């Protein structure tokens, strides 16, 4: 019964600070690394950093170096982020997300998000927009700058909703993902084929590499449906 | 001819638990009173067999496994236990027939500023099976990202050194452990 429950929306005036939280339950807290993902202007996904709940080890994306501190509280199985001298950039939606290793690779469980208002590898997603009709086949490409051999994942963002993992390890489906989603690719170019497009498949589809830190996302591909 | 236990008991150097030491000895006698009363033992439990009938017993060889762990890790040297020692360093089987001897050895195994000799395994993909030994040194990968031998976040060296300062609490002080396995 995995649950990642984050804190409520924070409205803070410029130059201040705020500490959002992610209260997990349903699994043994110390056994899975936790990540934070920032989603803002450009409507694209930015890996923020990770924390290992067992040793308190951290890794920070150096874009935001000094913008936040990552802590955990094993007493309440909670992950915290502490933001710092916010600007207008920092206004975004921050998700906490659980690394699936060793069972499912990448982020297999996400939180609802908290709306805060006030040699890197680059995943490139050619089309920012596609339109099919129900029952058609569609494919979505990402080109990685470097070699990332099968350490790629695909996510699904339905409107107003957190990303949900579809494909991990380039071609393997997460638990509960329909068969009409198949992942393909190796090395640098990867595709995501949605074979029998259903009504409910309207969404944004993001790729992500997890070959080295930091983790990096594509810009997304809106996919829009029409039929009558 | 009673068994020559001083070679493993009184040996001047002991092994780390992750590279634990295994000595076999053959065709001898093990008396309980003779070795219980040998010295100052903080832990002396026998599973499977009965202590009183230890020398009423026949067996081929005896394996005297031995290593150094810390005080509050001695309780892990038992069947069906769990934790860093019993999961990554030295598992005893559930049907174990033999004995576990331990004693305090701050005076032998601790140095001022630390005795950085005795090591233990901190991670491992899978749980050791009984009496399995592992001295591999591969970078233990803790997240999805591959380590590639290079240490860093979620990429830990599988082995750490005990503190073993003579100042520590008895809780986290060196303990000599010998395990007598009869098969």
């Amino acid at each position: 019964e995995v649950q990642l429950q984050q804190s409520g929306p924070e409205l803070v005036k410029p130059g201040a600070s705020v500490k959002i939280s992610c209260k997990t339950s349903g699994y043994t807290f110390t056994e899975y690394t936790m990540y934070w993902v920032k989603q803002s202007h450009g409507k694209s996904l930015e890996w923020f950093g990770g924390i290992n709940p067992n040793n308190g080890d951290t890794s920070y994306n150096q874009k935001f170096k000094g913008k936040a501190t990552l802590t955990v509280d094993k007493s309440s199985t909670t992950a915290y982020m502490d933001l710092r001298s916010l600007t207008s950039e920092d206004s975004a939606v921050y998700y906490c997300a659980r690394d699936g290793y060793p069972y499912y690779f990448a982020m297999d469980y996400w939180g609802q998000g908290t709306s805060v208002t006030v040699s890197d590898i680059v995943m490139t997603q050619s089309q920012k927009f596609m339109s099919t009709s129900v029952g058609d086949r569609v494919s979505v490409t990402c080109k990685a700058s470097q070699n990332v051999d099968t350490n790629v994942a695909w996510y699904q963002q339905k409107p107003g909703q957190s990303p949900k993992g579809l494909i991990y390890s380039a071609s393997h489906r997460y638990s509960g993902v329909p068969d009409r989603f198949t992942g393909s690719g190796s090395g640098t170019d990867f595709t995501l084929t949605i074979s029998n497009v259903q009504s409910e498949d309207l969404a944004d589809y993001f790729c992500q590499q997890y070959n080295t830190y930091p983790w990096t996302f594509g810009g997304g591909t809106k996919l829009e449906i029409k039929a009558a | 001819n009673l068994c020559p236990f001083g070679e493993v008991f009184n040996a001047t150097r002991f092994a780390s638990v992750y590279a634990w030491n295994r000595k076999r000895i053959s065709n001898c006698v093990a008396d309980y009173s003779v070795l219980y009363n040998s010295a100052s033992f903080s832990t002396f439990k026998c599973y499977g067999v009965s202590p009183t009938k230890l020398n009423d017993l026949c067996f081929t060889n005896v394996y005297a496994d031995s290593f150094v762990i810390r005080g509050d890790e001695v309780r892990q040297i038992a069947p069906g236990q769990t934790g860093k020692i019993a999961d990554y360093n030295y598992k005893l089987p559930d049907d174990f027939t033999g004995c576990v001897i331990a004693w305090n050895s701050n005076n032998l195994d601790s140095k001022v500023g630390g005795n950085y000799n005795y090591l233990y395994r901190l991670f491992r993909k899978s749980n050791l099976k009984p009496f399995e030994r592992d001295i591999s040194t591969e970078i233990y990968q803790a997240g999805s990202t591959p380590c590639n031998g290079v240490e860093g976040f979620n990429c830990y060296f599988p082995l750490q050194s005990y503190g073993f300062q003579p100042t520590n609490g008895v809780g986290y002080q060196p303990y000599r452990v010998v395990v007598l396995s009869f098969e």
